[PDB]
RNA sequence: GGAUCGGGGUCUGCAACUCGACCCCGUGAAGUCGGAGUCGCUAGUAAUCGCAGAUCAGCAACGCUGCGGUGAAUACGUUCC
RNA sequence: UGCCUCCUAAAAUGUAACGGAGGCGCCCAAAGGUUCCCUCAACCUGGACGGCAAUCAGGUGGCGAGUGUAAAUGCACAAGGGAGCUUGACUGCGAGACUUACAAGUCAAGCAGGGACGAAAGUCGGGAUUAGUGAUCCGGCACCCCCGAGUGGAAGGGGUG
């Protein structure tokens, strides 16, 4: 019921950052603005 | 349109829309028509504010209303109540007051059945 | 009293900022005061409780400023700036005193951060 | 006989309590009080911890103290 | 410029000056503001209350209401926290004075069998608390428009320090006692 | 006498050392049972100490007892080898120390009185003494 | 729908509270067709509407015995009760 | 039977028993970050439905409330209540400490990158804190292109997560 959630960079698809959830409190594929090292600053990190 | 406080629903004739007043009837109605000049086929949704004024003193001045109807009702059945006279026992007691059958009837004055 | 609820809440308000904020020597503290007529303000470098610089709209040159208490403000706001400068502080930390940031507060900070006085 | 076990579990002892008192030479960094809460405060020169540590932001020495019935360890470099 | 507030000036003042021996001019009395609270409990159940009161109250106060959540749990009232349990306004001003104004005016003799309402209700500082029992008190509200009757409940806070004053001021603003 | 309920159904020994240092005088009859040395007193012996008192004087006269058992003391059950467990309350015991007033009498009569105050003694654990309020 | 209540009354009767009938105003309950079960009725019948009488000063006359206005639908038949 | 909290535990730390008590094997996309604002419970007085206790008003009330969850230590300066914007529930690190047989566990200023909130000062490497966990092996997946059994690849292996 907490899975644990990747989540992937939206430019170059680099599976980065992972973490846990609620399935049920938030059903849809969540999205946060997370740092990306590889692209060297902040882009959207959503869920693979 | 508020009459006195009762507010009469719309689409309805003068001579029984007047009776849904606590304390106004037909009969009486047929004389707060009567002294008023205001006709019995009518509609209230047609009913004019100078005439809605011929009606809001002659009520007030020739008849007797809400809430001065009913602190008087409450006021001799509790003078009976206070006087301990045998209707005013029969009243506590809420068997009929009036020397009604008490064996197979009194269900008005008391509740539904029982059945012990 | 209302009077008397305000004061306490404007002392809640500043205790609570003033719990982080402090100002020292180097940067002081650069605190505000306004009433419902005048603005003052003062530098604190509370290591001592020493107000190294002052400045309020109660002296002349402030009273016949043309305009309203923005302007009022924003005279004092250079006016604290220039004798922080002549005191020999050029970077402060600003305390709200409780207010809120906004209106001749704000207009005062803004003043002493033009003429070069750096929080 | 009874089964009487139905408290024989404890968790390990955590070694909380102060771990550098006053007047003594610290260097930066050093946790001088590792506890629950803050029973202790930081004063001057003295940092908090993710789990209430208070430890040396700056070498020197080590001094409790009272601010406003909070009790406080400060560094006096 | 509401007209009890002018005539408020004209003579209240003065008269609390010739009733009160007030030393100072600014311990003259003054209802302070008046607060309209609902007390919903119908409306934990099937949670409507946005246009019986609401929309009334927006006529009525001509201010849009705030919904007083709940702070506690009552398995009695079947009611737990973050329902929406009351509905409050706070009236300050002008428009309180003409909402007191319009009440004494061509509302507040409407009420049924209405003949001045009790003066003992004082909480002991000043501030007076009563209530009503349904919306056709205002002509602002027709009946062919609404739903099921409900009534509101007021305070009148005032800055009188004691009963006596408060009441007095009451009076001469024109609520009616027995 | 039972406590109605208790925070800690098992504790420790109450601790038998030193002076009573509250409770020491006679303070609401005008004698005094006092205790010299340290004892568990149960409730059973407080109960017929307290029966001893009040049909030696039959009427009249009341009794006072500053001391509450309310202190638990553990049994293991009968047959048992140690250490399974603590066992299960069932002595209530108040910790008198030498020096606290155990029971007070206020009684019109002085003999009979004194007679029923050593009667309880007797029904004690404990050495203990007659004292008044001055 | 007209029980129920307050108030006001008429008549009889020495007398109306226990316990009479009738009248006026306002008040306006239960009751929205009644389960298992059960009743009457084949023609001027059921149904429905009044009128009259005996008893009776008065009457709880909705009871009982009578009078008339309007006025039906069904019965193939005896398997079953 | 591991972990967390208390008492035993003898006022540092630590300390046993089949000693006394409880919790945990989570939860939260906000219940995280930040900025700003607020103060509770209880009691008393008055008030349509409403009563002892729903919402309201006024007093009194410094913490007796609350804290996601045990207990302890804390927190009213709030860490408790509310609102706005956000993703630091970061990446590369880390002087120096605590703890410790070892393996582990814990705290950490501060530097840089790129951000959030803030007017700034600043704060933010999850949560008031301390449980919510499992070494190594062997494998899986994504990326990096490090090695690539003659050579180019590839297979396979390696690193990072
Ligand atoms: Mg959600
Ligand atoms: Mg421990
Ligand atoms: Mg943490
Ligand atoms: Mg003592
Ligand atoms: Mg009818
Ligand atoms: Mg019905
Ligand atoms: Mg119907
Ligand atoms: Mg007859
Ligand atoms: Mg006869
Ligand atoms: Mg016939
Ligand atoms: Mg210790
Ligand atoms: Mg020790
Ligand atoms: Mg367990
Ligand atoms: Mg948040
Ligand atoms: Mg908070
Ligand atoms: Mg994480
Ligand atoms: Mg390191
Ligand atoms: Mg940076
Ligand atoms: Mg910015
Ligand atoms: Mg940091
Ligand atoms: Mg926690
Ligand atoms: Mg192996
Ligand atoms: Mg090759
Ligand atoms: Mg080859
Ligand atoms: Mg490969
Ligand atoms: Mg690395
Ligand atoms: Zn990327």
């Amino acid at each position: 019921v907490r899975p644990k959630i990747t989540l992937a960079c939206e430019v170059c698809k680099h599976r980065n950052y992972i973490t846990k959830k609620n399935r049920r409190n938030d059903p849809d594929r969540l999205e946060l603005k997370k740092f990306c090292p590889n692209c060297g600053k902040h882009q959207a990190h959503r869920e693979t | 349109a508020r009459l006195v406080g009762v507010d009469l629903p719309r689409d309805k004739r003068m001579e029984v829309a007047l009776t849904y007043i606590f304390g106004i009837g037909r009969t009486r109605s047929n004389e707060i028509l009567a002294a008023t000049g205001i006709d019995r086929d009518l509609r209230t949704r047609d009913l004019t504010e100078e005439q809605l004024i011929h009606l809001r003193d002659y009520i007030e001045a020739n008849l007797k209303v809400e809430g001065d109807l009913r602190r008087e009702v409450q006021a001799d059945i509790r003078r009976k109540i206070e006087i301990g006279c045998y209707q005013g026992l029969r009243h506590r007691r809420g068997m009929p007051v009036r020397g009604q059958r008490t064996k197979t009837n009194a269900r008005t004055r008391k509740g539904p059945k029982r059945t012990i | 009293s209302v009077s008397a609820t305000r004061r306490i809440s404007r002392l809640r308000r500043h205790t609570r900022l003033r719990k982080k904020l402090s100002g020292t020597a180097e940067r002081p503290r650069l605190v505000v005061h306004r009433s419902a007529r005048h603005i003052h303000v003062q530098l604190v470098n509370d290591l001592n409780g020493t107000t190294v610089a002052a400045a309020s709209s109660i002296e002349a040159d402030v009273r016949g400023v043309p305009g309203d208490k923005k302007a009022r403000s924003v005279r004092v706001g250079q006016l604290i700036a220039e004798r922080a400068k002549a005191a020999g502080i050029d970077t402060v930390v600003f305390d709200r005193g409780g207010y809120t940031y906004g209106g001749r507060i704000a207009a005062l900070a803004d003043a002493a951060r033009e003429n070069g006085l750096s929080f | 006989g009874a089964s009487s076990s139905r408290n024989g579990r404890d968790s390990a002892a955590q070694r909380l309590g102060v771990k550098r008192y006053g007047g003594q030479v610290v260097k930066a960094g050093e946790i001088l009080v590792r506890q629950r809460g803050t029973k202790f405060h930081p004063g001057v020169n003295v940092g908090r911890g993710g789990d209430d540590t208070l430890f040396a932001k700056t070498a020197g020495a080590v001094e409790f103290g009272i601010k406003r019935g909070r009790k406080t360890v400060s560094i006096v470099g | 410029q509401p007209r009890l507030k002018e005539r408020y000036r004209s003579e209240i003042r003065d008269a609390l000056r010739k009733q009160f021996g007030y030393g100072n001019v600014m311990q003259i009395p003054t209802v302070t503001k008046v607060v309209v609270n609902m007390g919903v409990g119908e409306a934990a159940r099937d949670a409507k209350l946005i246009n019986g009161a609401v929309n009334d109250l927006a006529l009525i106060t001509g201010q849009k209401p705030e919904v007083r959540r709940a702070r506690k749990s009552i398995a009695q009232f079947k009611l737990r926290e973050g329902m929406p349990v009351g509905v409050r306004v706070t009236l300050r001003g002008d428009r309180m004075w003409e909402f007191l104004d319009r009440l004494t005016s061509i509302a507040l003799p409407r009420i049924r069998d209405f003949r001045g309402l009790s003066p003992k209700q004082f909480d002991g500082v000043g501030n007076y608390t009563f209530g009503l029992a349904e919306q056709a008190v205002f002509h602002e509200v027709d009946v062919d428009k609404i739903d099921r009757v409900r009534g509101m409940d007021i305070n009148v806070v005032t800055s009188a320090a004691t009963d006596d004053e408060g009441r007095a001021l009451l009076r001469a603003l024109g609520f009616p006692f027995k | 006498l039972i406590p109605r309920k208790v925070k800690h159904r098992k504790q420790h020994h109450p601790r038998q050392r030193g002076i009573a240092s509250g409770g020491t005088t006679v303070n609401f009859g005008d004698y005094g049972i006092q205790a010299l040395e340290h004892a568990y007193v149960t409730n059973r012996q407080i109960e017929s100490a307290r029966i001893a008192i009040n049909r030696h004087i039959k009427r009249g006269g009341k009794v006072w007892i500053n001391i509450f058992p309310d202190r638990p003391l553990t049994k293991k059950p009968a047959e048992t080898r140690m250490g399974s467990g603590k066992g299960s309350p069932e002595w209530w015991v108040a910790n008198v120390k030498p020096g606290r007033v155990l029971f007070e009498l206020s009684y019109p009569n002085e003999g009979v009185a004194r007679a029923a105050l050593t009667r309880a003694i007797h029904k004690l654990p404990i050495k203990a003494r007659i004292i008044t309020r001055e």
